[PDB]
């Protein structure tokens, strides 16, 4: 009778180690006096962060230090904890969307995907063909835009200078896509739920064409600089390792999943969108290690290519909003014509469409590694409940466990690997 | 104490002797650690006044007759006591738990009926 | 901000036509502004907000009755 | 404060305010920051009501006449003026002005009239 | 009794003889209406309620359907469902696209049904448009922009049959069909403002409220009206620290989804001319003080006059709460006075009825008994003026059942017919042993209700002594196991909780005795004689009007939207107010500024905690401790040595019965300080239908506008 | 000693000009009921304020009804403190921090016991509802044998 019974202690809480099991004996795998093997060594701690690259903004991690290797790391997260899951209660459903732009702030129009989804499985409700191709296809542009992020600053941190700048004239051509659509370089706010804000202009799938010509030449002259250089080889070999065991039991998703060897991708896997439609390869490493990881993400920025091609061929027309006025605002047309038209574009925009009741959580294949959300639906206009699952708080979980033993300098090349906005992890 | 300095595992008190001790070995290494607090954090106070402080916030808990309050209340103490030991509460942090270095200082309620209602409730 | 604004959208690549042929400058508005003002913070002219409503309660004003 | 026209006059078209709670001009930009000010530079646009009700009529031998605010999609919600009073009937969304034909002779009666009426 | 039947699975239990409206609410089903309001007579019109019924070919209106012992309801079957969309596509044919600029906008019943039970888009795209029709006038608080209305019938159904103004109507035919009174006319009702809660559209809003607020933005408040004894639960709707609008709740015990609009136009004149900091008569002249140096010269005062005993005399106003009653009840005590009078003229002398017994002076067969009255005496009450929502409810059970009324007093402008037997005391007499008096001993549940306007007749000792001896000989009848048929009816929502706390002069020798010394706390109708001309006047109160003019000393309190405080309504029932907003300027709570004053004085009263205060009266009254209830009154037969035995020798004068309100506008200083009801009694008085009367607005001899509201 | 403000109360870092004295603070010892605002980590303030448990009255305004299903518990507003006017832009600023928080319960006895949990003052204000009467539609027809006293215009 919690928490009656609780008052004088009259239970105790089965706890893990109540229940450790001695292993086996028989197929187990593997003092004081006056020598100075019992002599003990102190560690000093030392204060990392915040580095000059943009993504690695708020980082205040501590390790302790003997000598040379860490011993343990502890990274102090919080610094851009802004409150994001409360202040998403007090907003309605499309109140709230912006919210999502601005966690992974690298990949917009992925992270308001899966709050799309999230409440459009809520919602149930099918969305149509166009914005689902729109949706595949701006999401590869997105996946692009965060590895020339991801790729470029983290070779920046090691040293080459050179590819961020050649790879960051890509992300500016593509960033002019995302304004041409919606008017943001950076937070479009495009993704909602029942498809897509506003149809793209007409003139845009033939310049992603232009830019689709040329964009494999970048990424060749890129790989020209890194891929077969022996100093980049030897600094992302052997370093940060982990076991395909290790990384299942250390919630890792996405390349740092995937660099272990283990083939699992959320779009081959639990199929959303358009992805079921698209025929592309999915890059799996061997040892787990830094390089494999570069030279995954390499691949990839290949294959999101490979997929926006495909989109453009099988572009069909149509609503790029889902064809409900109870849901998705109607036209301006409409509203300023139609009597049942300016009612639904009053109250979505005042009150806000209703979601029914439940719970779901849903998963993307983000850029960073699986990004999801936990949403509770009272059956009203505003979340009841808002979580974010963020790919990078898991990774930055485990960098304990993976910089154990290692360098410092060999830290600065584990921090990049795992694809880390702290946007991302403090929500 | 395994991944931090100060790391206490979580545990649930087996019963009132058990968390007697535990409250006062609390108690114990907070008045121990007041002259390392009044340095690290250059609090313009006597070791004394810290302790009587200390004192008072264990003070305000003394009529607790749950088991299961007093191990939220020891956990709070124990992870306030790791933040405060490790350099990572701010100097704003520990001195704003002084409650005289407000503007208005400690007196900020009014004293009694009609002080308060000639300054409108404080 | 010293380009007027419909020459800014050409400046931008926003439009095509330049507002030389533009039909939408041809437009008579008497409340335009005559000359261009461009950005005037950092100087004396700069923006100053202010209420632009009136204060919510009226106060009585006091009467004394004759004794 | 006060000595300039432009922090005196409601608007530069208009002189009073048009709403009963609105501020006037030398209660807002009177007080201590709006000294070393230059009051020529603030923000003072034409007063709406003034631009108006200098509308001629549009004049009409229908009952029911539509206003959509005058530019397609570009206007208003399109809604329905009833002109049978014998007064002038103005848009509630835009406020331009319209009148049956049939009012003609009495509007052009009328001393003071909202609307230049011609 | 009691049918049953099945509405979408599952039995419900309904009196026979009720709508399946009825029965599909009490069965937790929701049925989309227009027309149906549970307060007015079945209308079929709007067909939102179209159910299908098993053996019935077509679908039935559910708001008219009576219910059968076993008849199948089907509320969301297909046949429903194109019944909902159907209506909701011709209700929205010809409506205006007047949504941003409608008053109704997001708080629509046709906005929210559209979204619940039409379609999503609308498929009317005539180039011959839609129907447009002319606004009407018809008096200053409604505005009209009838191109909204659904020709529900809602507002001619309450105007008609529960106002009793039958003014408003329906000319024309088809699809030209209008509301309004085909020659404009000033609606005339002292309800009349209840019709724009009513519309289901904007069609009728509140020229006050005209664009100010939209109803998402505004806090809720539920509280108590204390314009009137009537006690009326209300919303106060307020954004930030202005009140923005007061919209009824319902109370069925008190007044039924129904506001006066004295109630709910008043609100205005809470922002004109408020007291917001403490003021001295210095040389003539009120000067601003500080609340420290104000409350010392009232002691310093206080100490050079040395008063006697009773010499301290207060006065209570009529919207006064009973915690502050009950603070300077004690005040007043430690000062050596009991001198605790009351606005109203005679308040300064002993009442009538007692304060002894709570039947003496209570609405005892409560505001509900008039639900079975089957004849009604009106002595000294114009109920129409006094407590307008009271008078409806009679007019109610007048139109539906047998019932006789007959009045004794100034006759007035009646929405129910009344047989008027006098004006004077030996009207009464005669119509008591005349042939009306045996309506009331004949009928069962007679009911007589003496106005609190007779309380200050000279006359009402013996106006209270002729009214109880017939009650005293009429038992069986008057005084049942459960019925009363004594009813004295407030219309100050003060004079119950200070019967209730004793707060009245106990003897004749404390009303000679000339005060040094005034209290006026809240007291603004007070009769010159009950002042003395150079005693030394302290005013509290919120509203700068008649006391402050006197007064020596303002002390600025608080109105009743921004304390909760208690008050007794005329029935006995206790109600505690919400306070929507908070104190303007340097105000004060009125039962602090007591309390204060009691430590300049030395002698500090006990509390200083409104939870204590409550306490205390618990002490007085227990009765106040029960909220929302009325408690009733056990020794109903010891009212008589009041009523009876302490009046029995009456120096009886002759002089006729005397209105009590010669404007129902301008009753209180809220009122007089309001705007609204400026424009309320002008109108009247010109009988100008005009919406614009004193408000902004084009007009014939205004083409250029005007921005001054209320004048 | 009878709901006397305790004056003497250890105030906080969130304590401000604003807010009220207090009377009772939970000991962690009251029998039956969980110290919760002991040990919540809310200012004291929380524990002088009364909260106001009610079911909301339908909208005069209109007939839906579904807010009027589930109980609201919503702080009081103070005398000082709550909204006062913006020098600058007029805007309402305020002190009250619980302004814009409401918690919503499904029966009375779930928001009393959250109430107590937490040590708040609370007023429970009972629901108004309605006397059921049927509603015959055949009543604006009936006969009249005497007076119409009614001239009923549908
Ligand atoms: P004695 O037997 O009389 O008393 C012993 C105790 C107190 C255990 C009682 O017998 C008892 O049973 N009381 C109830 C149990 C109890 O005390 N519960 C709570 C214990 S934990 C606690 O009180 C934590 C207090 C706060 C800890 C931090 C204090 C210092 C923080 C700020 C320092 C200055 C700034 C850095
Ligand atoms: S009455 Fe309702 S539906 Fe009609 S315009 Fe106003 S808000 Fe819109
Ligand atoms: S004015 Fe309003 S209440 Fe009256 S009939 Fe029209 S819609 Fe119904
Ligand atoms: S609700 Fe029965 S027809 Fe309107
Ligand atoms: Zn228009």
């Amino acid at each position: 009778a919690e928490p009656q019974d609780g008052f004088q202690g009259t239970r105790l809480i089965p706890t893990g180690a109540d229940f450790q099991s001695p292993p086996d004996p028989f197929i187990d795998e593997g003092v004081d006096e006056d020598s100075v093997e019992g002599r003990k060594v102190r560690h000093y701690t030392v204060n990392f962060g915040p580095q000059h690259p943009a993504a690695h903004g708020v980082l205040r991690l501590i390790l302790e230090l003997n000598g040379e290797e860490i011993v343990r790391a502890d990274p102090h997260v919080g610094l851009l904890h802004r409150g994001t899951e409360k202040l998403c209660e007090y907003k309605t459903y499309m109140q709230a969307l912006p919210y999502f732009d601005r966690l992974d702030y690298v990949s917009m129009m992925t992270n308001e995907q899966v709050f799309s989804l999230a409440v459009e499985k809520l919602l149930n409700i099918e969305i149509p063909p166009r914005a689902k191709f729109i949706r595949t296809m701006f999401g590869e542009i997105t996946r692009i835009l965060n590895h020339l992020m991801s790729v470029l600053s983290h070779a920046m941190d090691v040293g080459a200078l050179t590819p961020f700048l050649w790879g960051f004239e890509e992300r500016e051509k593509l960033m002019e896509f995302y304004e041409r659509v919606s008017g943001a370089r950076l937070h479009a706010a495009y993704v909602r739920p029942g498809g897509v804000h506003q149809d793209i202009p007409v003139g845009l799938l033939d310049d992603i064409y232009q830019w689709a010509t040329q964009f494999g030449d970048r990424i060749d002259e890129t790989e020209e600089m890194l891929t077969d250089n022996r100093i980049w080889i030897n600094r992302l070999k052997g370093v940060g390792v982990v076991s395909a065991a290790d990384a299942l039991n250390l919630s890792f998703t996405g390349v740092m999943l995937r660099g272990s060897g283990v083939p699992w991708d959320v779009r081959k896997s639990s199929p959303y969108d358009a992805y079921d439609q698209v025929e592309f390869d999915v890059p799996v490493g061997i040892n787990g290690d830094c390089y494999d990881r570069y030279l995954c993400r390499m691949e990839e920025f290949r294959q999101s290519l490979r997929i926006i091609h495909q989109c453009l061929n099988k572009m069909p027309a149509g609503p790029v909003r889902y064809e409900d006025y109870k849901i998705t605002p109607p036209p301006r047309a409409a509203m300023k014509e139609n009597m049942e038209a300016l009612i639904h574009h009053f109250l979505l925009f005042t009150k806000g469409y209703a979601v029914p009741p439940g719970d779901t959580y849903t998963a993307i294949e983000a850029p960073k590694g699986e990004m999801g959300v936990y949403v509770v639906s009272d059956g009203s206009e505003r979340p009841y409940r808002v979580h974010i699952r963020a790919p990078g708080f898991a990774h930055l979980s485990g960098f304990d466990h993976i910089t154990r033993g290692h360098l410092l300098a060999d830290a600065v090349a584990v921090i990049g690997t795992m694809d880390l906005v702290f946007g991302e992890v403090d929500r | 104490v395994q991944p931090t300095k100060f790391a206490v595992t979580v545990r649930q008190s087996r019963n009132w002797a058990d968390a007697k001790q535990r409250v006062i070995a609390a108690y114990r290494a907070w008045i121990r650690a007041a002259p390392e607090i009044q340095t690290m954090y250059s609090i313009p106070f006597p070791v004394s006044h810290i302790r009587t402080r200390i004192r008072q916030e264990f003070e305000r808990h003394r009529y607790v007759n749950k088991l299961n309050v007093v191990d939220v209340l020891l956990q709070q103490s124990n992870a306030d006591f790791q933040e405060t030991m490790n350099f990572w509460r701010q100097q704003s942090h520990v001195m704003a738990f002084f409650k005289e270095e407000h503007f208005r200082g400690e007196k900020r309620l009014p004293s009694n009926f009609i002080t308060g209602f000639l300054e409108g409730r404080n | 901000a010293h380009i007027e604004p419909m020459w800014h959208a050409w400046i931008s690549y926003q439009v095509d036509t330049p507002p030389t042929r533009e039909p939408l400058t041809q437009i008579e508005r008497p409340w335009a502004p005559k000359e261009h003002v461009p950005n005037r913070s950092f100087t004396r002219g700069a923006y100053k907000p202010y209420n632009t409503t009136q204060p919510k309660i009226q106060s009585w004003e006091p009467k004394a009755a004759p004794r | 404060t006060g000595r300039p026209a432009s922090a005196v006059m409601q608007a530069p078209n208009r002189a009073e305010v048009w709403s009963r709670s609105q501020r006037p001009r030398s209660e807002a930009m009177a007080g201590p920051r709006f000294e070393q000010t230059d009051f020529d530079a603030q923000p003072r646009p034409w007063a709406a009501i003034e631009l108006i009700h200098k509308q001629p009529v549009r004049w009409t031998h229908d009952r029911i006449v539509a206003c959509d605010g005058g530019g397609g999609p570009h206007g208003h919600p399109k809604i329905y003026i009833n002109t049978d009073k014998p007064e002038i009937a103005t848009c509630n969304y835009c406020g331009l002005p319209f009148a049956n034909e049939h009012h003609r002779k009495y509007l052009e009666s009328l001393p003071q009239t909202s609307y230049p009426l011609n | 009794a009691e049918v049953e039947l099945t509405i979408d699975g599952k039995k419900v239990s309904i009196e026979a003889g009720s709508a399946l409206i009825q029965a599909c609410e009490k069965a937790g089903v929701v049925v989309p209406r227009y027309c149906y309001h549970e307060k007015l007579a079945i209308a079929g019109n709007c067909r939102m309620c179209l159910v299908e019924v098993e053996r019935s070919p077509k679908p039935v209106a559910s708001c008219a359907w009576p219910v059968q012992a076993g008849m199948v309801v089907k509320t969301n079957s297909p046949l429903t469902h194109k019944a909902r969309e159907g209506v909701m596509e011709f209700l929205l044919a010809n409506h205006p696209l007047d949504c941003p600029i409608c008053d109704q906008g997001g708080e629509c019943d046709l906005q929210d049904q559209s979204m619940r039970y039409g379609a999503d888009r609308g498929r009317f795209h005539e180039i011959g448009g839609k129907r447009a029709v002319e606004d009407k006038n018809i008096g200053p608080l409604i505005k009209t922009s009838m191109n909204r209305c659904i020709h529900c019938t809602r507002c001619v159904r309450f105007m008609n049959d529960i106002a009793g103004a039958p003014e408003l109507g329906s000319t024309g035919r088809g699809n030209d069909l209008q509301i309004g009174t085909y020659l404009e006319k000033n609606l005339d009702s002292e309800l009349s403002g209840n019709v724009i809660d009513l519309c289901p559209v904007g069609a009728l809003t509140s020229k006050p409220y005209a664009f100010r607020a939209r109803p998402w933005e505004l806090k809720r408040t539920e509280s108590i009206d204390v314009l009137d004894g009537l006690g009326s639960n209300i919303r106060v709707d307020s954004r930030g620290l202005e009140v923005m609008r007061i919209l009824p709740r319902l109370n069925d015990d008190v007044n039924e989804e129904w506001i006066n609009d004295k109630t709910r136009f008043a609100c205005d004149g809470l922002k004109t001319q408020r007291l917001t900091m403490p003021l001295v008569r210095r040389d003539g002249k009120f000067e601003p003080a500080t609340w420290e140096q104000a409350l010392t010269e009232i002691a310093h005062a206080y100490q050079t006059l040395a008063p006697k005993e009773n010499e301290f005399k207060v006065i209570a106003g009529q919207l006064v709460e009973v915690e502050s009653l009950v603070a300077m009840k004690d005040l007043a005590n430690r000062l050596g006075s009991e001198n605790l009078a009351l606005d109203f003229p005679g308040g300064s002398q002993p009442l009538a009825h007692g304060v002894d017994i709570r039947s003496n002076y209570l609405f005892n067969s409560k505001i509900w008994g008039i639900e079975e009255a089957d004849a009604i005496l009106l002595v000294g009450t114009n109920p129409r003026h006094e407590a307008a929502v009271l008078n409806a409810r009679i007019r109610k059970q007048w139109l539906r059942s047998d019932l006789e009324i007959a009045a004794v007093g100034q006759p007035w402008e009646s929405t129910f017919d009344y047989e008027h037997l006098g004006t004077d005391l030996a009207a009464l007499k005669n119509a008591l042993s005349g042939p009306f008096g045996e309506k009331l001993k004949k009928a069962k549940r007679p009911m007589i209700i003496v106005g609190s306007g007779v309380t200050e007749h000279p006359d009402a000792k013996a106006f209270y002594e002729t009214v109880w001896s017939f009650v005293e000989k009429n038992a069986s009848n008057f005084l049942t196991e459960e019925w009363c048929g004594y009813n004295v009816l407030q219309r100050a929502a003060s004079r119950a909780g200070a019967f209730e706390v004793g707060f009245v002069v106990p003897s004749p020798e404390v009303a000679a005795t000339k005060p040094k010394f005034v209290w006026l706390l809240g007291a603004d109708e007070f009769d010159p004689a009950d002042v003395p001309k150079d005693a030394f006047i302290v005013y509290q109160g919120h509203h700068g009007d008649r006391g402050a003019e006197i007064a020596d000393i303002v002390l600025p309190g608080a109105a009743y939207t921004e304390k909760a405080g208690t008050y007794v309504n005329t029935e006995g029932r206790v109600q505690m107010t919400r306070a929507a907003t908070g104190l303007p300027g340097a105000a004060r709570t009125d039962w602090k500024i007591i309390r204060a004053v009691s430590e300049f004085l030395g002698v500090p009263l006990p509390y200083d905690d409104v939870a204590q205060l409550r306490d205390r009266m618990a002490e007085i009254s227990p009765a106040l401790a029960a909220y929302d209830v009325v408690e009733p009154v056990a020794l109903r037969h010891l009212s008589k040595v009041q009523l009876v035995d302490q009046n029995k020798g009456a120096k009886v004068t002759g002089e006729p019965l005397k209105k009590v309100v010669e404007n129902f506008y301008f009753t209180d200083v809220i009122s007089r300080s309001s705007p609204t009801m400026a424009r309320c009694s002008a109108a009247k008085e010109t009988g100008d239908p005009r919406t614009n009367f004193m408000a902004p607005g084009m007009e014939e001899d205004r083409p250029m506008g005007q921005i001054a509201y209320g004048a | 000693p009878r709901n006397a403000p305790d004056y003497n109360v250890p105030i906080d870092i969130a304590t401000s000009t604003f807010t009220p004295v207090p009377k009772n603070v939970q000991d962690g010892s009251e029998e039956n009921v969980v110290p919760a605002g002991l040990i919540s980590g809310a200012p004291m303030e929380l524990q002088a304020r009364t909260v106001r448990i009610y079911k909301p009255a339908k909208p005069a305004t209109q007939s839906g009804e579904k807010n009027t299903q589930l109980w609201r518990m919503d702080w009081d507003v103070l005398g000082k403190g709550h909204r006062w006017e913006n020098p600058l832009m007029g805007w309402q600023s305020s002190a009250d921090f619980m302004q814009g928080t409401h918690l919503t319960f499904k029966t009375k006895e779930d928001a009393i016991a959250f109430a107590e949990k937490q040590g708040y003052e609370y007023f429970v204000q009972e629901p108004n509802e309605r006397h059921f009467r049927p509603k015959a539609y055949a009543n604006n027809f009936l006969y009249s044998p005497g007076k119409l006293k009614h001239i009923r215009t549908k």
